[PDB]
Formats: C-alpha cells, structure tokens, sequence
C-alpha cells in the first residue's frame, strides 16, 4: 500500500480486481502484540455445593 | 391426660435438690432412700427390670434410649467373666448441670441406684465416673459411700441379701469426650480416652473386657424410687414412651437460672416462664433456645410456642432433648457468635481419633470464624451444610454428630441472617 497510483491502476487493471481493498500483506488492522491480561471463566462445576463426583 | 406440666412436690423424686435438707446417712433415711431394700434385692433382677421396663423410663445421658431394655440385654449368665454397672458422672455437656446437683445434694440416692442397678442385672461392683473438676462432690458423694460402708448396706453382705457389691469413684482430668460411654469405658483402663466401635456393645465387651452398662446418674438414681413408688406410677406421668420426670437446667438469658424437676411433657414456654422468672426482656424478648444442650440444634421463637419438652415432639421439632439443658438466647445476642464459640467448645474438646470429626470440626470452626466477621460469600452457607452432612453418620460416637447438629439448626432457621451479615461485610469491608 505503497504503491503510487500508476503502478496501483495498472496493477488493478492487470489483475481485473480491487486489490487495494483486500491486501494480504497485512498493516496497522491487526491486534496489537502486548495485549490485555485476561481473565478466563471457570467451569460449571467450580461449585461449592452439590459437587459430589459420582453425580 | 393430655395437660402436663406444674408438677406437684409429693411427685419428686429428687427431694434434697437444692441443699436444704441434710445429704448424709441419718438425713438419707429421713428422706425415704435406703428403706425395704432388702426386699427389692430378694425379688431377684427379673422383678426390677419388669418394673424398670414397666415404668417407661428412658435414657437421660444424651441418648434416649430405653432403660429396660438396655439393661435385660445384661440378663445372661457369666462365664468365668464378672459384671459391671458404671455409672456415667461426667458431665461435660454445655448447660446441663443436673448431675452435678444429683451428686452433690442426693449422694445415698446414688448409691442406692447403684446398688439396685447392679442387682437388675447380676453386676459384681460400681464405678461412679465423676469428672475430675467436680472434686467437691467428689469427696462428698466418697463421704456418703464411706457412709453407705459403715452401715452394712453395701460391700460384704449388701443389706442382708447374700450379694456381694462394691462402689467405686473414678476422677476424670478434663476431656469432654470421656461423657460417651465407650471412651467413658476406655478412661476407666487408664488410657486415652477416644471412643470404641460399636459393636461389640459394652452389654458384650466392656470394662477391662467384662459385661458393663454405662448408665446416667439420672436414670440410676431415680431406679429404687420406681421400684419404691411403682412402675406405673412412674409411667402415670409423661406422654406415651415419654413417661417420668426431668431436671431441667434453664440457663443463659433468663431472670433466675435454675436446676428444678418437672413432669417429661411440660410446654417450654410455661417451664421457662413458670420455673425461671421469664426470658430477659419478656417472651417477645425471646430470639432462640438451644433446647437440650450444646449437641441439639436450636428452635427459634415460633417453635418455642407450642413444643412440648420430651423425646418425640422435639423430634416433631426435628432437634433433639438429650440433657434437657435450656439455653435462652435474647434478642440482644449475636447468635452466630454464640454457635462459632460453642463450635470452638467442640474443637477443644473433641478426641482426634477418626478423620470426619477430627478434621470437619476444626473446618467449621474457621468457617464460623469467618461467618461471625461475615468474611465470605453466601455460596459457603449450604456448602457448610454439605459439611455437615459428611459429619452427621460417618463418625464412631455422637460428638460428630453433636457438632454437625447446632450449625444445621443455625443455617436452617436464621440463613437469611447470615446472608444479610456477609452483605454488610461486602458494603463495610470492600
Ligand atoms: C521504467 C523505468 C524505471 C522508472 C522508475 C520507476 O519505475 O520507479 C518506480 C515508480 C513507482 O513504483 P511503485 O510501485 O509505486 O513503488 C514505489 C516504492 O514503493 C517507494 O520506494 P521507496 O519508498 O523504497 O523509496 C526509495 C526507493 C525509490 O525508488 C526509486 O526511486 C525507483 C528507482 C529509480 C531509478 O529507492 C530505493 O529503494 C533505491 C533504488 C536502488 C535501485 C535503483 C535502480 C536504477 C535502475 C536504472 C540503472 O514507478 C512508476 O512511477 C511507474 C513507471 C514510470 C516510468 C516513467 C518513465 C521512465
Ligand atoms: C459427645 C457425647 C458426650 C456425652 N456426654 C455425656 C455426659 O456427660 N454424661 C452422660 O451421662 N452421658 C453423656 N453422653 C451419653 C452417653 O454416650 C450415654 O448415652 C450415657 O453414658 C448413658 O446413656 P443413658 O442415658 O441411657 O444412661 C454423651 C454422649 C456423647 C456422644
Ligand atoms: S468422631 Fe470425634 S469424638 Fe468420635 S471417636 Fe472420632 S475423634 Fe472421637
């Protein structure tokens, strides 16, 4: 996405597409690498009562 | 009949319970106890235990058992192997403090009991386990057997019927858990004192490895009197398998704490505000009553209404009687502070022998400590009653029992009051 606007137009006209749209090499969109910390659920047995096993 | 309570004087069996009277030999016999003894023991042991098993009376140890039939499972010839009737004397039960009054007031009584108990079942000598803080009557109710020895009416020749007797006294040293009849039987051997496996029954296998009855100094002492006043007098009083008089011991937040004898079915609210003064406060002062002692779950003021002060219409009441010991809680009490002392009572006095109560009592001690500061979450509430419930039956004797008991009479009766504690803990603390 560098690309000035001859090679994009010819590049557009070669393919017969809209490239510029849909890139696969990939920019700023994505997650970014340091993320959040997380807190994840638990599972629906983590129950202080009725958790006997054989049940 | 069905009006019970207010029961006359002419009735008591327990006359001398309050130390008006003089407690020695000369006084015993003014009373009427150590009279026509020698044709109580000629009737052979048949004749008693039909008049113990006529009178229908019943356990007043904490068991509820049935007398008669405890004592005829002794009916059966030796082997080369004696007998013993033990008497238990401990006392450790929180609120009960008959038995005490029993020793210490009425102490030839006892011996008497003794001696027609050992009779009603072929028993060679007595052993009175009293506890060892009651030293004080523990050399009062030795006063009374030296007593008892200087006359002839027990030891060589007991009475003039030919059958040999002794009485001893055994001190306990302090452990709450010597109350129970097996780790009773194994603190009599002189070793710790943690409760044997049912069975082999002590009617089979118990002290020192002799037939023995562990029995309650009430429904000892009480005996010669049923054998004197008659069996169906006896049964007269009471409901159905109910029967007899109790020492009801009305303690905690009332006017006038007191040890006193009333008929087996007398309604709670009349035995408190009849025989104690009424709650502090009045009746609508009233927030709980721990009916029986620390082993019975409590009711609060609604079931206090109605309920009638025996065996079957507190278990109607789903709790129990045992000791029949009245602990009143006002309104003013923080009772989840109450029931995690009296959990912290079960923890110091609990043997250590087996796993549930070993390791549960101590577990809900410390959820009790948090309940009281209110440091949890609801959720831990019926937890805490699955805890019990893998308390209540798993144990060898009762205390485990008799632990898991106050916290589900607690949860179940006063929940939405532990909740709105551990939501004010959740506003004030975070
Ligand atoms: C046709 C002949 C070549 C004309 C030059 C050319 O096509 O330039 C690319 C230029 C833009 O290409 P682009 O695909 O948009 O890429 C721009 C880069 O991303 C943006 O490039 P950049 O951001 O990396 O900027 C630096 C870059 C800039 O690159 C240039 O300036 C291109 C090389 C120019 C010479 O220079 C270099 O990387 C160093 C270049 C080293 C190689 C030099 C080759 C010399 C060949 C002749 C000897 O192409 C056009 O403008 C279309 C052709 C125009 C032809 C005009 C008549 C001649
Ligand atoms: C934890 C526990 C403590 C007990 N403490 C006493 C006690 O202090 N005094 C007593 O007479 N019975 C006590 N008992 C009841 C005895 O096990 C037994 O029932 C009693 O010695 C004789 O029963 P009886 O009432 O038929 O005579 C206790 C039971 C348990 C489980
Ligand atoms: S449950 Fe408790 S009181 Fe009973 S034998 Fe075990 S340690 Fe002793």
């Amino acid at each position: 996405a560098s690309a000035t606007r001859l090679i994009q137009g010819l590049r557009n006209w070669a393919s017969g597409r809209d490239l510029q749209a849909k890139l696969q090499l990939r920019y700023q969109e994505i997650s970014k690498r340091t993320q959040p910390p997380p807190k994840l659920p638990v599972g629906p047995s983590h129950r202080l009562s009725n958790n006997y096993y054989c049940a | 009949k069905t009006s019970f309570g207010s029961l006359k004087d002419e009735d008591r069996i327990f006359t001398n319970l309050y130390g008006r009277h003089d407690w020695r030999l000369k006084g015993a016999q003014s009373r009427g106890d150590w009279y026509k003894t020698k044709e109580i023991l000629l009737k052979g042991p048949d004749w008693i235990l039909g008049e113990v098993k006529t009178s229908g009376l019943r356990g007043r140890g904490g068991a509820g058992f049935p007398t008669g039939l405890k004592w005829s499972f002794m009916n059966k010839p030796s082997d080369g192997r004696p007998k013993y009737l033990v008497v238990n004397a401990d006392e450790g039960e929180p609120g009960t403090c008959k038995d005490r009054e029993i020793i210490r007031h009425d102490p030839h009584k006892l011996v008497e009991g003794c001696l027609v108990g050992g009779r009603a079942m072929g028993a060679r000598a007595a052993y009175i386990y009293i506890r060892g803080e009651f030293y004080n009557e523990a050399s009062n109710l030795q006063v009374a057997i030296r007593e008892a020895y200087e006359a002839g009416l027990i030891g060589k020749n007991a009475c003039g019927s030919g059958y040999d007797f002794d009485v001893f006294v055994v001190r306990g040293a302090g452990a709450y858990i010597c109350g129970e009849e097996t780790a009773l039987i194994e603190s009599i051997e002189g070793k710790q004192g943690k409760p044997r496996l049912k069975p082999p029954f002590p009617a089979d296998v118990g002290v020192f490895g002799c037939p023995t009855t562990v029995a309650n100094v009430e429904t000892v002492a009480v005996s010669p009197t049923i054998c004197r006043r008659g069996g169906a007098w006896f049964a007269s009083f009471g409901r159905e398998r109910n029967s007899g008089t109790k020492l009801f011991n009305i303690s905690g937040h009332v006017n006038n704490p007191c040890t006193v004898e009333e008929e087996m079915s007398v309604p709670l609210k009349e035995l408190i505000e009849k025989h104690a003064g009424g709650v502090t406060g009045g009746w609508d002062n009233l927030l709980a009553v721990i009916p029986g002692g620390s082993s019975t779950p409590l009711i609060p003021k609604s079931v206090c209404e109605t309920v009638l002060m025996d065996f079957d219409a507190l278990i109607q009441a789903q709790t129990g009687l045992g000791t029949a010991a009245v602990i009143v809680m006002d309104r003013s009490t923080d009772i989840v502070k109450a029931i995690a002392r009296l959990i912290e009572f079960y923890k110091h006095e609990s043997c250590g022998q087996c796993t549930p109560c070993r390791e549960g009592v101590d577990w809900m001690n410390k959820v009790m400590a948090r309940f009281v500061r209110g440091d949890a979450r609801p959720a831990e509430i019926d937890s805490l009653w699955e805890i019990s419930k893998q308390i209540e039956g798993h144990t060898i004797c009762a205390l485990g029992d008799g632990a898991a008991w106050p916290v589900q009479g607690l949860i179940r009766h006063f929940r939405p009051e532990l909740e709105e504690r551990m939501q004010r803990f959740a506003q004030q603390h975070q």
